[PDB]
DNA sequence: GATTACCGA
DNA sequence: TCGGTAATCACGCT
């Protein structure tokens, strides 16, 4: 992301400096809108996507002055099992039965 | 630049005097906009070659024309290495040899998909912006940022070009078959096939 | 390997005898330390520096991503660093005059559970080789015949 | 009811086109949307009908059996054809311009009229003459006719031409070339020059090259695949045609309207580069046009072709019916010109009969009985046609008076003809057709000698059969194709369909010199091979324990009454002690049978009058290469004798070989202490020849060859020495071990095995080279990282010394992998470039027959061979080359007559 | 039945002892690899070994053969 | 990506 | 001599 930076649009006025990234843990919408975890056993079963939500926060540059960032979500990013950012990481073995 | 060993300094002054007296310095820059196309190209005939050696002559130094003076010295030094080869001074680096056989694999490749789709994502940014500045002209102040950045984004068309290069495995590069389903008879071959 | 930030690993050989690009002829100089394929400094003697930087790893001090690779041809020579992060590599014992280091008083302390894997790469005993620094090598088979 | 003499190709004249076509197309649209489908363009505007909405050109016509009719497109502005384009260009450097006439004097065009009704009968020759002139009117600038008018010269590569015309003095600029510009030069060409190019003025006019109208393909043509269940993948043709309509439509209001004079032909060009991916997508110097998710367009030049194409993927090989596939298992009780067939695959497969008078009892229970009882029918067929399904609810109203002329079609039955087949079909011989047998399993049975034509083993193997139908097509079936005509082979005479495995090594323990059965079970094993014989076991030739029989005399009552054979085979260990029978056999020609013959050796077989005195059989009487005691009785006593001489010999010998026992333990490869040291004693001083070696090369006592160099010299002397020396060591464990284990009778007889392996497994395992070398990839001069460098003795490189009882080090072991995963390269290599290799001779060679009075032709009428191959004997019954074999006949005819 | 005969015997053209223990002829390219120079023409053919025999008079000495 | 060979200055 | 371009590379089956 620290490759591009500040690039365009025309105007003299906006001006967008890229921020900072996090990423939260793997859960999921569905339709009439409702966020809650996933469980990598419920993903293989119903054909969804173990994914991760990506946030990216931006900084407005108004003629020179910063003075307010936001943070966006961009979109998803896969996830692998038992990595360190997945719900097993660490997870003991009378759990992963569960 | 190249070297100081005499049997191979020689060498060099056949290659320098039996072509330098065609073209002088600074001019196979515009002999390249000969090359590339013909007819007075002129501000086609500079401008092309300008782009060509400041980006395909070895890009991972720079893309700056400040380092075309790195660039002299790194394939002035590969020329060296032909050299003592038709004299006959060391041997032949052999292609099989894991001393120089490296493995990109899933935190490497994934980067390189992560790249593009996002790059992507940029400029369908600026195209929501510069078609959004005049259908409405001027709104409220501090609020024009907090619509102007959150609704020239539209996030799916990121996430789809992440999955869809994986689900099939053909990705943009031209490689084909990076993701092949994971084969899951007999647990013995679970475990080779992630190996 | 994983991989490690380059930029650190410039700092902590250029002090201990590398003379850098700014002076070098180079050749005939006996000289040619290279960095992940980047040519970056001179030492002058070829057997005390590659000698001097597996001291060094074998003690703890530097990080243990770092291998040493020596050239010893009739008329050329290289000093080889490999600090990039994605060879393949492989455990073996060092071995120290004669005698195999860290005998069985170690050994019950792996069948105990003192130690592990993760205190024996920092107490200097096991060694992971690429391909390139394997040349240098002279592998025994058996605890028998060494 | 005619038949197709003739097809006559050429091009379609822009005239001929618009009466062919039905409608014209402006439309580029397809269906728009999900209701009344029906548009004034590319689809059905009377053109052709792929669903089934019964609309057409008034013609009722369903989509069963509905042909497409073809669309045209009246294109504005004249294109460049592009397959044509490589020879517009002959024409254009090979014309004077402005009049029309041919660039030659009349002189030459009445000398070579002349030479075409010469040379008026090959292709070849003529195709060469049509370059001279090709050749000669290209230099020349001054015409006899207009004063030179400054020619041009024209320029190609791929598809844009140009010229260099002169405009100021002596100006060069490049006038592109426009097609409008072209076609009008090619319709000055008067008819009569045609015959002076390669061209014919009713057939083929060079003005029709140049595309004026473009014709559409029908709908049958391009069908409309359906996705998921309403979504429709539209054809990769018709995507294309769409968008070719729409650059058009622009371009007819762009020049009725607009004048801006500069996107005209910059528009011009993109019809050109439109079409041109349509009639062939992968030309060069063109960017393929993409469908719009990543797949390029498979055009008409794909569609033809392209390894899966439309001459050999569906024309030429197509995809039948009645026919099945499963897996082969073995079984030695039914006869050499049988097949098992599965009892499921049997009651979906099916014959017609057609009953005449004398079958009419029969197939009445046949289609009384349903297709459920094994017995049974499936359709029955009325003379006018109509077909009548059984299934349904009743079949005794249809076997009812069955009216003399009907065709039942009845599921297959013990006797009908079948084929069968290996699919890689190499050889002439793998597929030959067998003799139904049913029976209850899922695997097609095959009897075992049968598998030396099919080069099958029975390791989960697929073999298809297909049965035959047509009453003319099943006798010739059945009198050209059984089995039992292909016993020998064309491609060496000996025979191919003979015994293997237990048929060799069971034939060894009967004919032994001490295989004395009793009575129990001489009488048992007559009865299971076969043979009908009346009471005559007797006499019980040896009572000297108690009353038994002999070996020999057991294998003599399968033999006719009048063979007479003698020959010497593999198991000879003495040659002085048959040299004494040869002799005597030679002068007194019939000697008696008990005195003097029981003199006998174990290896020099001799039968007469059938009955075997002397010998032992191993495979020189059977076998897939050369046997000459089934050889001798295919040429003799006809072949539905030797198919009953295979029959029961094969069922003889299983016998004794089952009762009794044919093991194989581990110590079979076991030797005594002493013999293990004589070993050690030969790779000891081998060894040290080698580093005695390798000080003469290091010091200076080259000692070289003139040829080599002194590293190719050392090699050469290295390996011999380590080659001898197993060699060496295989002739002491053979030496030792006796021919009295069950694993030696298995290598000397012959049935899967050498006498290599058996010593490579209680010795050493020799060298492990690669392609010729010795091994030597791997580091800076050491191969693996526990030998020290700059060393070329033999236990350093590439040299193992124990065996695969005494277990491998593991440094032997990696030098094994090394030259194991070389064997397994040179299987998938070497079978892609042979498969290749046979399709460029089968199709150079299917053509040539023989005529009636021995004459090999070719389609044309040109002789290839006079009195086919060196007249006149097939190789398929000749004796290993030669002719009438009039050795073997003296002696025959001879004995026969005298013995009396 | 020509195009058969000949081209089964060559899938079966697994290794041989491709260490004959020969001096004089060498490398002459035995096997598969042969038989398509000889039906494929290829005015080239790698490895030419032409045989050379001799006369009455360079028959049976040594030194002037 | 490798063999050829035909075609082109 | 000498450089250039296409056109070619098992059988069946999921
Ligand atoms: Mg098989
Ligand atoms: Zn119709
Ligand atoms: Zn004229």
């Amino acid at each position: 992301v620290n490759e591009f930076g500040e690039v365009v649009p025309d105007i003299p006025n906006f001006k967008v400096k890229f921020g900072k990234i996090r990423i939260g843990q793997p859960e999921f919408q569905e339709a009439q809108g409702q966020r809650r975890p996933l469980y990598p056993m419920d993903a293989r079963i119903r054909n969804l996507t173990y994914s991760a939500p990506l946030y990216l926060e931006m900084i407005p540059v108004v003629n020179g002055i910063e003075q307010e960032p936001v943070e966006v979500r961009i979109g998803e990013l896969p996830i692998m099992l038992k990595s360190k950012a997945c719900r097993l990481y660490g997870l003991s073995d009378e759990e992963l039965i569960k | 630049a190249v070297s100081d060993d005499p049997r191979i300094q020689q060498v060099l002054f056949d290659n320098l005097e039996d072509a330098s007296d065609i073209s002088t310095q600074e001019e196979a820059l515009d002999y390249i906009g000969r090359l590339a196309l013909p007819g007075q190209p002129k501000e086609y005939r500079l401008r092309r070659a300008e782009h060509i050696i400041d980006n395909n002559l070895l890009p991972h130094m720079g893309v700056d024309p400040e380092n075309r003076r790195a660039k002299a010295y790194y394939l002035g030094m590969m020329a060296l290495k032909v050299l003592e080869l038709s004299l006959g001074l060391r041997g032949e680096d052999d292609k099989d040899h894991y001393a120089n056989k490296r493995l990109k694999l899933a935190g490497d490749l994934l980067k390189d998909l992560f790249r593009v789709a996002f790059g992507q994502l940029v400029k369908d940014m600026q195209y929501q912006m510069t078609k959004t500045y005049q259908r409405k002209g001027e709104r409220y102040t501090f609020e024009n940022i907090q619509r102007f950045v959150r609704n020239s984004i539209r996030p799916d068309v990121l996430s789809e070009r992440i999955e869809h290069a994986l689900a099939t495995g053909s990705w943009p590069g031209g490689r084909t078959g990076v993701s092949q389903l994971l084969d899951r008879t007999n647990y013995m071959s679970t475990l080779s096939h992630l190996r | 390997t994983t991989g490690i930030p380059e930029r650190e690993v410039r700092e902590y050989l250029m002090k201990m005898g590398v003379v850098p690009i700014e002076e070098r002829r180079p050749a005939p100089g006996l000289y040619r330390v290279y960095l992940n394929g980047v040519l970056i400094g001179t030492v002058e003697d070829g057997r005390k520096l590659v000698e001097r930087i597996r001291a060094d790893r074998r003690a703890g001090k530097i990080s243990d991503v770092i291998n040493v690779a020596l050239y010893e041809d009739e008329e050329v020579k290289e000093v080889y660093i490999n600090s990039d992060d994605g060879r393949v590599r492989r455990p073996l014992i060092v071995v120290e005059n004669g005698k195999p280091k860290l005998t069985r008083e170690h050994v019950e302390g792996i069948k105990n559970g003192t130690l592990t894997w993760s205190d024996l790469i920092r107490m200097g005993v096991i060694e992971y080789l690429d391909a390139e620094e394997e040349e240098n090598a002279y592998v025994a088979t058996w605890p028998w015949e060494v | 009811k005619k038949v197709i003499g003739s097809i006559e190709f050429g091009i379609l004249s822009p005239q001929e086109i618009r009466k062919m076509s039905a409608a014209e197309i402006t439309v580029p649209d397809t269906y728009d949307d999900d209701g009344y489908p029906i548009e004034g363009g590319l689809m059905d505007k009377r053109l052709g009908v792929i669903d089934p909405g019964l609309r057409c050109e008034t013609c009722g016509a369903r989509a069963g059996e509905c042909p497409g009719h073809f669309g045209h497109i009246e294109l504005a502005r004249p294109v460049i054809h592009v397959g044509f384009a490589k020879t517009i260009h002959r024409v254009l450097e090979s014309t004077c311009r402005e009049c029309g006439r041919i660039k030659l004097t009349d002189e030459e065009i009445e000398e070579y009229m002349q030479k075409f009704e010469v040379m008026g009968d090959r292709k070849g020759a003529v195709d060469k003459l049509i370059k001279e002139i090709h050749k000669k009117a290209k230099e020349r600038m001054v015409c006899p006719h207009c004063g030179a008018p400054q020619f041009p010269i024209k320029f190609e590569r791929p598809t844009i031409y140009w010229e260099l015309r002169k405009d100021e003095e002596g100006n060069e600029y490049k006038h592109r070339m426009m097609p409008s510009e072209v076609r009008d030069r090619l319709e000055k060409i008067p008819d009569k020059d045609l015959p002076l190019l390669g061209l014919h003025p009713e057939k083929s006019r060079p003005e029709w090259m140049v595309l004026t109208v473009l014709p559409v393909p029908p709908v049958t043509m391009r069908p409309s695949i359906t996705l998921e269940s309403g979504i429709r993948a539209e054809d990769d043709l018709t995507h294309k045609l769409v968008d070719i309509i729409r650059i058009n439509n622009r371009l007819k209001s762009n020049i009725e309207a607009g004048a801006p004079q500069l996107i005209i032909e910059d528009l011009w060009d993109l019809l050109q580069y439109h079409v041109t991916t349509y009639i062939n997508n992968e030309t060069s110097g063109v960017p393929p046009a993409k469908h719009k998710s990543g797949r390029p367009l498979k055009t008409l030049a794909q569609r033809l072709k392209g390894k899966e194409g439309r001459f050999r993927g569906n024309l030429s090989g197509k995809r039948v019916n009645f026919s099945a596939r499963t897996v082969i298992s073995p079984d030695p009780m039914i006869s050499i010109n049988e097949v098992g067939v599965p009892l499921a695959v049997a009651m979906e497969l099916t014959v017609p009969e057609k009953v005449t008078e004398f079958n009419y009892e029969k197939l009445k229970q046949r289609v009384l009985n349903g297709p459920e009882k094994y017995p049974g029918a499936n359709y029955v067929i009325d003379p006018e046609g109509r077909r009548i399904r059984l299934m349904e609810s009743n079949r005794e109203l249809i076997a009812e008076k069955l009216d003399i002329g009907w065709t039942v079609e009845r599921h297959l039955e013990d006797g009908d003809v079948v084929l069968f087949n290996r699919q890689p079909s190499l050889h002439r011989m793998s597929i030959m057709a067998h003799r139904v047998r049913v029976m209850p399993y899922r695997t097609f049975r095959l009897n075992l000698p049968v598998c030396p034509p099919y080069n099958a083993d029975f390791d989960g193997d697929e073999m298809n059969l297909h049965v035959p139908q047509t009453e003319e097509a099943q006798a010739e079936a059945k009198i050209l194709m059984e089995v039992q005509n292909h016993i020998i082979s064309p491609r060496y005479g000996g025979p191919l369909i003979a015994g293997i495995q237990d048929h060799i090594s069971g034939g060894y323990l009967l004919t032994r010199e001490g295989a004395y059965f009793t009575r129990y079970e001489v009488e048992q094993m007559l009865m299971f091979a076969g043979m009908d014989v009346n009471e005559l076991p007797e006499p019980d030739k040896y009572e000297n324990g108690e009353p038994l029989w002999s070996g020999k005399t057991i294998f003599s009552l399968l033999l006719p009454d009048d063979l007479t054979i003698w020959y010497r085979n593999k198991l000879c260990d003495e040659p002085e002690r048959c040299e004494a029978l040869e002799k005597l056999i030679e002068e007194k020609l019939i000697p008696d049978p008990e005195e003097v013959r029981k003199l006998a050796y174990d290896g020099f077989v001799y039968i007469q009058n059938g009955k075997l005195l002397s010998g032992a059989v191993d495979k020189k009487a059977y076998g897939r290469e050369d046997g000459k005691l089934l050889d001798i009785i295919v040429r003799e006593y006809g072949v539905e004798r030797a198919r009953q001489f295979l029959d029961q010999v094969t069922k003889l010998t299983i016998w004794v070989i089952t009762h009794k026992g044919f093991t194989t333990a581990i110590d079979d490869e076991d030797l005594p202490q002493e013999a293990i040291d004589r070993i050690h004693e030969i790779i000891r001083e081998a060894e040290e020849k080698v580093q005695r070696l390798i000080e003469a090369y290091k010091r200076g006592e080259l000692e070289p060859l003139p040829g080599k160099t002194l590293e190719e010299t050392l090699e050469s002397k290295i390996m011999a020495v380590l080659a001898e020396a197993r060699d060496n060591a295989g002739k002491v464990a053979e030496r030792y071990l006796g021919m009295n284990n069950h694993a030696v009778i298995m290598a000397k007889t012959g049935a899967r095995g050498k006498i290599l392996n058996i010593t490579q497994m209680a010795a050493m395992l020799g060298q492990q080279s690669i392609r010729g070398k010795r091994l030597y990839r791997g580091y800076r001069g050491r191969v693996l990282t526990h030998f020290k460098p700059g060393d070329l003795g033999a236990r350093a490189r590439g040299f193992v010394t124990n065996s695969y009882k005494s277990g491998l080090t593991p440094q032997e072991y990696f030098f094994h992998a090394m030259g194991g995963r070389e064997g397994l390269v040179d299987t998938a290599v070497r079978t892609a470039q042979s498969g290749y290799m046979q399709r460029r001779l089968i199709n150079a060679l299917q053509d040539l027959k023989v005529d009636y009075d021995g004459t090999v032709r070719d389609p044309t009428g040109i002789i290839v061979q006079f009195k086919y191959g060196e007249d006149g004997v097939d190789p398929m019954k000749s004796w290993q080359g030669k002719t009438v074999d009039v050795d073997r006949v003296i002696v025959r005819t001879l004995l026969k007559m005298r013995g009396g | 039945v020509a195009a058969q005969s000949i081209g089964e015997p060559s899938t079966q053209m697994t290794l041989n002892t491709f260490h004959y223990a020969g001096v004089a002829e060498i490398n002459v390219t035995l096997g598969l690899p042969r038989i398509i120079e000889i039906v494929d023409a290829r005015k080239n053919p790698s490895t030419p070994i032409m045989t050379v025999y001799l006369d009455e008079e360079h028959r049976y000495d040594r030194d002037k053969a």
